[PDB]
């Protein structure tokens, strides 16, 4: 089906001609626009009082990256490099070697936050839920270098945001 | 050499040149050019600064990620000097000032600070020390500027025996105070000259050539404790040089003779400005002083740099001062040579 | 187990510390070196050893789907304890 | 029923096969091959010199009113003698259908421009030239469209490096942007992902 | 063996087109210098045009010559219409690149590159 | 249809620098079968690759 | 009526604890709305809720005047909130941390830190791996 | 010292005006520009902070590089940055402006606008949230609050 949007010939009778002439001489539609703008002026603004008020978010929100630990304190990452395999932007660099106790653990884990596109593929591919996208989004820096996170920075982020990240994962782990 | 100081790459922006250089007074003309060249070659530059961090913004694109490090230092603080020269194998000294402030004098900026920098660098294990001096450096010079430069050169040589003392004659460039000073004197009516400038001979040198010579001196192993003299290929009379500058700038050129005492009084008048002064008595003395000839000292040709004549690079500096750009040919100025 | 290197620099959990002659320590001047204080190896060593009465025991890291893939560990060799290698957890069979 | 397998339209497949036979019979001088894919797409492989006649016929014929040029692109296959493969996608609104015309061309062989038949061919052929080096003989204005001015090389060729040869940065000495040989802080990491086991027996090639 | 031509049937027409392109580029150097406010001289521009023309002097296939002159005409068209900036015109003159030595001893000293 | 006996040289048209045109030795080979696997599907097409050049470590982040 | 609005404004003036409190909340928060207090963290931030406001303005935080070693009377950041109150304020849940305390772990930070960019505490990257190739140390004994 | 007190108070006064009144020139090159429109939208209202919606390069103090900077576009960005009058600040918004983003290894992308202009603030994200960009702007404002131009000048 279809419809016409601008195919409607106006009537040529004297009443309609006089109405259109009055519309031309007396700015009726312009007055209508003014009235609409006045109504919007008297409406209530939709502005939040940032930073004292924050816009709504979701548990699925992707922000600053973090590396988690087990409740026992052992870090969850097992140096499997699915991160590096699946990262679209190749922003993850991983180097691993056997630990002093023989565990398979990372020695280098770097994320270039200036190269990452915050797509969330790394936390989908983790078999142990080690790397996550934390809810933080206010980590702006004054230098380019500060956005080149390493393993220590990511572990600090995980320890700092562990409560909120754990709550979000608990709330939204049944949809995955 | 340290395992991390071994050069790598093709000498680009992302390569390692093996040079860790602390550059004093990098927030200036020659310091800016030297930092640019070091960033081009891929070195690790440490920039001690005392001014606002906003004024150091132009030095950030010159280096790659993490190559340029900005640290706050104090001129009268050997602790800060050690902090900024602790991890560098090259130290470059370019601190200077055309005038004197209420807290720093010519002796303070040319004798005390360079001596402390040289002294701390020797105790910090710095391999190479480049110190910038002036070609017309003499203990009995009329100007306190040149007297203090000579005294500081002697003190730095005594403190750091394996030093390279570089003595440019007078540097002209985009941000120089030589060509900009000469071309901007049109405000004071006609251009004032002492004896019309027909008895003063100058040999100017390009900023790029000076920076390339400084860079080559670091890499060359034969310049460990030497003293160079960077001069241009041609020597010009002051009157002819100013006439050529005004011809290139397409400005009306009317020179008038001014007595020496009158010119010194005029320079004294401008010194009262709390801001940067247009001219000073020492600057007038240096402008009307001749350029010393030192054939014994090696130069740009010895370092492998061919000096650029002023005729080629004059249009870059003086195109800004044109008012109409004016697209007319300018005859080269005759050189005494 | 944060230990200080001879140059007065903290050593990370990966045994990272710049040498005395390394120029790269200049980046930490007037700034700080980011080191995580908690060491996972030390914490997992502090964790005790669970004893169960079976030859094969299953570990999923706790929490079910929030842990690691479920693995089965054979508690036969009495010389050592069977270690789940995802979480690094030790299980043992009673002896005395 | 099979929920996870896409349905098949034998009626549309037969219609496309019949139309392919029709056009092949009508134009024996240029049509080299006719194919119909299993997802109901008609492909006509023609000689490179019959581009204008074939497109004019497929635009103006009463039973073949493909008035709309959907797309125009090229594919670079280095192993072939004629590496470049110009593809025309045509849309017929009268019969609600799409057709695909294929042509082969090497580096030094020009092709007749289709700006006379379709007007979108102007910019499409400009882009093809800019990105591959394929030259179109009768183009009103052929020049680079996407690449930077003075750019050397054709990026979409399979022999052109991903990061190119030069990069841009601001040089304070000259007070302008300069072009210097590329030098990556971190090299692009090439991943070998192809499995050593054959996945589709239907496309297996003869052992040669 | 036998191929279709682009513009020239043989090498004489290709050489004629090369001469026409050289004339067109030669007559445009002072205008390019004036419009872009380049710091180079007209002689340097003429020498650079000569050098660019002389680096393809070993080409013997007429089709390659035709493509080269087509690309040269495109580049001249970009310059005349001031579509490019001073940036590209100076990109023709390698000015910020360090002089790479071409001797075995220096290449051995600098690194592993052949 | 002109006649020519040239060897189809597109060196001046590719746009590659003369350094990377004249100082590069490529290897035309069929890749060897990976010993860790028994599949032979990756040893059917010829591969052309260039010679390995220098790769150093970034001063920052290594 | 206008009288009712004026009375509401006067009540808001009285609701902040007189005139000094009203002026303080006006100048350092740019809003003088009053809402029920939900809780307070260990740093001094006070979290208020008022469900009568439209979505996005029904929860807010008044920041403390001093956090860690920095005077934050005027310079207040959005990163000064602890993670649990951060989740509550950003509305990922309807449960305040007082009602639903977060799970306690031995590795979770006890003291929260804001963005430390531009400060001596800023993060500086470095390589976390050891040297790849060990060089050969020459013997310390002369051969002749 | 009375002189020290006066220069400190004048520095506080001058920095307050620049911090409160920001007139940014939006260099919207790609998808990151949409988030700037959403920051200017009624919900966040960048105008209420003293940050004008848009301004010409001559009257602008902050350049917000939001988008992928290509080789064909870098000279124009440098030209407008030069045309901006000092004091001038740069906020690089998004991964493309910060580094290379999704197009880091492309032949036609400048890997970071910091290779062309000195960047004052880096805002991470793809695209950064409107709240993230507002936080970056407020961080720039607090950075301006720490400027000590007159204090440095008086101690020269
Ligand atoms: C109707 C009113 C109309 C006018 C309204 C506006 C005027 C009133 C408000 C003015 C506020 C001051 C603004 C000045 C500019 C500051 C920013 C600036 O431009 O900085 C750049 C420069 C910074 O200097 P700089 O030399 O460090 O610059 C760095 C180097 N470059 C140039 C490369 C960037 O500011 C100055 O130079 C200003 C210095 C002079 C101003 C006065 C400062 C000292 C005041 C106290 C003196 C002593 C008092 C006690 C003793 C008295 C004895 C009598
Ligand atoms: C036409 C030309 C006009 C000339 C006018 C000349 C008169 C001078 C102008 C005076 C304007 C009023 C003074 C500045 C108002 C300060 C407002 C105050 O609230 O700012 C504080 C900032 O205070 C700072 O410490 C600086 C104080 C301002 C400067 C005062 C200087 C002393 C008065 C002027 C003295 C002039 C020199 C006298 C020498 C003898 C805190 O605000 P803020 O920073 O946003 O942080 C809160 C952020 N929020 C809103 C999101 C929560
Ligand atoms: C100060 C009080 C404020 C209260 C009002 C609030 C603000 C209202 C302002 C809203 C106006 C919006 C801006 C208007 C800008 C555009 C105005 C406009 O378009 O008017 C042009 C309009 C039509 O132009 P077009 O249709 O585009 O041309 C096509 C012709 N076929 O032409 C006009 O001249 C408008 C008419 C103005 C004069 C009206 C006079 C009416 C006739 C007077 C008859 C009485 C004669 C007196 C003799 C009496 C004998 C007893
Ligand atoms: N330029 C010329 O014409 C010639 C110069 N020279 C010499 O070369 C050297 C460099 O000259 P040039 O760059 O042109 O001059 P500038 O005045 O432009 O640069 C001087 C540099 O030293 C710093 N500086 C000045 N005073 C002090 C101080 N008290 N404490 C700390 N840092 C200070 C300045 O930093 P800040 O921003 O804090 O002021 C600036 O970075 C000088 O020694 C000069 O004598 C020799 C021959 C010719
Ligand atoms: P006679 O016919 O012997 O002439 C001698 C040569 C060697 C030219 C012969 O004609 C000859 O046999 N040449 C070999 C084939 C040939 O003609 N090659 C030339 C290729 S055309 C070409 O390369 C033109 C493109 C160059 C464009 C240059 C761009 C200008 C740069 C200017 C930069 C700065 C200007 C301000
Ligand atoms: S979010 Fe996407 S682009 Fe970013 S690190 Fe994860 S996989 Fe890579
Ligand atoms: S996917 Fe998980 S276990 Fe694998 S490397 Fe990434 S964080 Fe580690
Ligand atoms: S950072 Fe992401 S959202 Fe921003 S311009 Fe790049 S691709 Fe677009
Ligand atoms: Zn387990």
């Amino acid at each position: 089906t279809y419809k016409f949007v601008n195919m409607r010939e106006p009537s040529m009778d004297m009443k309609s001609v006089t109405d259109r002439a009055a519309q031309t001489l007396l700015w009726t539609e312009l007055v209508r626009g003014l009235g609409m703008t006045l109504s919007y002026l008297f409406r209530e603004p939709a502005t939040i009082n940032y930073p004292f008020e924050k816009g709504p978010l979701s548990p699925r929100f992707r922000g600053e990256h973090a590396l988690r630990r087990y409740p026992s304190g052992e870090e969850r990452c097992i140096a499997c490099k699915l991160c590096e395999a699946v990262c679209p932007a190749q922003a993850i660099t991983i180097e691993a070697e056997p630990r002093a106790d023989g565990s398979r653990r990372t020695t280098r884990y770097d994320i270039d936050m200036t190269k990452c596109i915050y797509c969330g593929f790394c936390q989908e591919a983790c078999p142990v839920d080690a790397i996550v996208e934390g809810p933080n989004f206010e980590f702006s820096t004054e230098t380019h270098e500060e956005l080149l996170y390493n393993k220590e920075k990511l572990l600090n982020n995980g320890d700092k945001w562990e409560a909120e990240i754990a709550a979000n994962i608990q709330a939204d782990y049944l949809y995955r | 050499l340290h395992h991390a100081l071994i050069p790598h790459g093709k000498g680009g922006r992302s390569s390692v040149s093996g040079i860790v250089a602390t550059v004093f007074g990098a927030t200036g003309f020659l310091g800016r050019y030297v930092v640019n060249h070091l960033g081009r070659m891929g070195s690790q530059v440490i920039v001690p600064y005392r001014c606002e961090p906003y004024d150091t913004m132009h030095l950030r694109p010159m280096g790659d990620l993490g190559q340029i490090i900005f640290m706050e230092w104090n001129g009268k603080d050997k602790d800060s000097i050690r902090k900024v020269v602790e991890h560098s194998n090259v130290v470059i000294n370019l601190v200077g000032r055309e005038w004197e402030t209420k807290n720093f004098d010519f002796e303070d900026v040319f004798v005390k600070i360079p001596h402390a920098i040289a002294q701390v660098s020797k105790e910090a294990g710095v391999e190479k020390l480049i110190h910038i001096s002036h070609l017309n450096a003499d203990i009995k010079s009329p100007s306190r500027y040149l007297r203090s430069k000579a005294v500081g050169e002697k003190e730095v040589r005594a403190a750091f025996p394996e030093a390279t003392i570089i003595k440019p004659s007078d540097i002209f460039g985009r941000e120089d105070r030589f060509l900009n000073y000469f071309a901007s004197m049109r405000w004071f009516g006609g251009v004032p000259l002492i004896s019309l400038g027909k008895e003063t001979v100058k040999q100017p040198v390009y900023i790029v050539d000076v920076s390339k010579g400084i860079i080559n001196a670091i890499k060359d192993p034969d310049a460990k404790g030497k003293t160079f003299a960077f001069v241009g290929p041609n020597r010009y009379l002051l009157f002819d040089l100013v006439q050529y500058i005004f011809a290139v700038a397409y400005r009306p050129f009317l020179p008038y003779p001014l007595p020496h005492f009158a010119y010194r009084w005029v320079g004294r008048l401008f010194e009262v400005s709390p801001f940067e002064p247009w001219t000073t008595r020492d600057k007038v003395e240096r402008v009307h002083m001749s350029d010393m000839t030192l054939p014994h000292l090696p130069g740009l040709e010895d370092l492998g740099i061919q000096a650029t004549p002023l005729e080629l690079k004059a249009i870059e500096v003086l195109r800004r001062h044109r008012t109409y750009s004016e697209m007319e040919d300018v005859k080269p100025a005759k050189t005494v040579n | 187990g944060v230990r200080t290197s001879p140059t007065g620099e903290k050593v990370t959990h990966t045994g990272q510390a710049y040498d005395d002659g390394d120029y790269r320590r200049v980046r930490f001047s007037d700034r700080q070196k980011e080191v995580n204080e908690n060491f996972a190896i030390d914490l997992i060593a502090e964790q005790p050893v669970s004893e169960v009465g079976s030859r094969v025991i299953s570990c999923d890291g706790g929490g079910g789907a929030l842990g690691h893939p479920r693995v089965y560990i054979n508690l036969d060799k009495e010389t050592k304890t069977g270690t789940c290698g995802y979480c690094g957890l030790q299980f043992r069979q009673p002896h005395h | 029923t099979r929920p996870t397998i896409r349905p098949r339209n034998d009626v549309v497949h037969k219609q496309l096969s019949a139309f392919g036979q029709y056009v092949a019979e009508i134009l024996p001088k240029y049509v080299q091959q006719v194919q119909v894919s299993c997802f109901n797409e008609l492909e006509i492989f023609i000689h490179p010199d019959g581009v204008i006649p074939v497109l004019t016929f497929l635009r103006d014929h009463t039973n073949a009113q493909f008035k709309s040029l959907a797309d125009l692109t090229a594919v670079d296959v280095p192993t072939r003698q004629n590496r470049f493969e110009i593809v025309y996608n045509l849309l017929s609104l009268r019969f609600n259908s799409r057709i695909r015309v294929k042509t082969y061309t090497d580096e030094l062989t020009p092709i007749e421009s289709s700006v006379t038949v379709y007007k979108a061919a102007n910019w499409y052929e400009r882009e093809i030239w800019d990105m591959f080096g394929v030259f179109f003989a009768n183009h009103p204005d052929l020049r680079r469209i996407l690449t930077d001015y003075g750019f050397e090389g054709h990026p979409f060729r399979k022999d052109f490096p991903l990061s190119g040869y030069v990069e841009l940065r601001y040089d304070d000495e000259v007070k302008r942007v300069v072009a210097e040989p590329v030098e990556l802080a971190q090299e692009f990491r090439k991943f070998d992902l192809n499995s050593p086991w054959e996945a589709f027996p239907a496309y297996r090639q003869p052992p040669e | 063996t036998s191929v279709k031509p682009i513009f020239s049937r043989d090498m004489n027409e290709a050489k004629r087109r090369v001469r026409e392109l050289y004339r067109a580029w030669y007559r445009e150097v002072p205008n390019t210098v004036h419009l872009f406010q380049l710091d180079i001289s007209v002689k340097q521009g003429r020498d650079k045009v000569r050098e660019m023309f002389m680096k393809n002097a070993h080409v013997t296939d007429p089709r390659v010559v035709d493509l080269l002159v087509i690309k040269g005409k495109m580049e001249l068209e970009e310059t005349i219409n001031v579509w490019k900036q001073r940036t590209h015109i100076m990109r023709f003159f390698h000015e910020t690149e360090a002089p790479r030595p071409t001797d075995f001893l220096s290449k051995f000293y600098v690194g592993h590159d052949p | 249809l002109i006649a020519v006996d040239e060897k189809l040289d597109i060196t001046t048209l590719t746009g590659v620098p003369e350094e990377h045109i004249k100082t590069r030795k490529v290897r035309i080979f069929v890749p060897a079968r990976n010993n860790m696997q028994s599949g032979v599907n990756n040893t059917k097409k010829w591969k052309m690759e260039f010679d390995t050049r220098e790769r150093w470590e970034n001063p920052l982040m290594g | 009526e206008l009288v009712q609005v004026l009375r509401r404004g006067l009540q808001q003036v009285s609701g902040h604890g007189g005139l000094r409190g009203y002026l303080r909340v006006l100048f350092r928060a740019n809003d003088v709305r009053v809402g029920t207090l939900v809780g307070e963290d260990k740093y001094g931030n006070k979290y208020y809720e008022d469900n009568k406001q439209f979505f996005g303005r029904h929860r807010w935080v008044i920041y403390t005047t001093e956090m860690n070693g920095r005077d934050t009377f005027w310079d207040v950041d959005g990163s000064m909130v602890p993670p649990e109150w951060h989740r509550w304020l950003h509305c990922m849940t309807d449960d305040p941390p007082t009602t639903k305390p977060p799970t306690a772990r031995k590795y979770i930070w006890t003291n929260h830190k804001f963005n430390v960019s531009g400060t001596p505490q800023q993060y500086v990257p470095y390589s976390t791996t050891r040297k790849k190739i060990q060089e050969w140390v020459p013997p310390s004994t002369p051969y002749k | 010292s009375r002189g020290e007190y006066v220069v400190a108070k004048l520095d506080d006064l001058v920095n307050w005006a620049r911090r409160s009144s920001l007139w940014p020139m939006t260099f919207g090159l790609a998808c990151c520009a949409v988030e700037m429109m959403h920051m200017a939208a009624p919900r966040y209202d960048m105008d209420r902070f003293g940050v004008v919606f848009r301004a010409s390069p001559r009257q602008s103090d902050v350049m917000i590089v939001a988008g992928t900077l290509t080789n064909k576009m870098a000279p124009a960005l440098r030209k407008v940055y030069d045309q901006m009058p000092e004091p001038r600040y740069v906020v690089s918004m998004g991964s493309c402006a910060n580094g290379g983003g999704y197009y880091h290894y492309s032949y036609s992308v400048v890997r970071g606008c910091d290779r062309i202009v000195p960047v004052d603030i880096y805002v991470p994200g793809c695209p950064p949230t409107a709240e993230a960009l507002l936080y970056g702007i407020l961080q720039l404002q607090r950075k301006i609050k720490r400027e000590k131009r007159l204090r440095i000048w008086y101690r020269r």
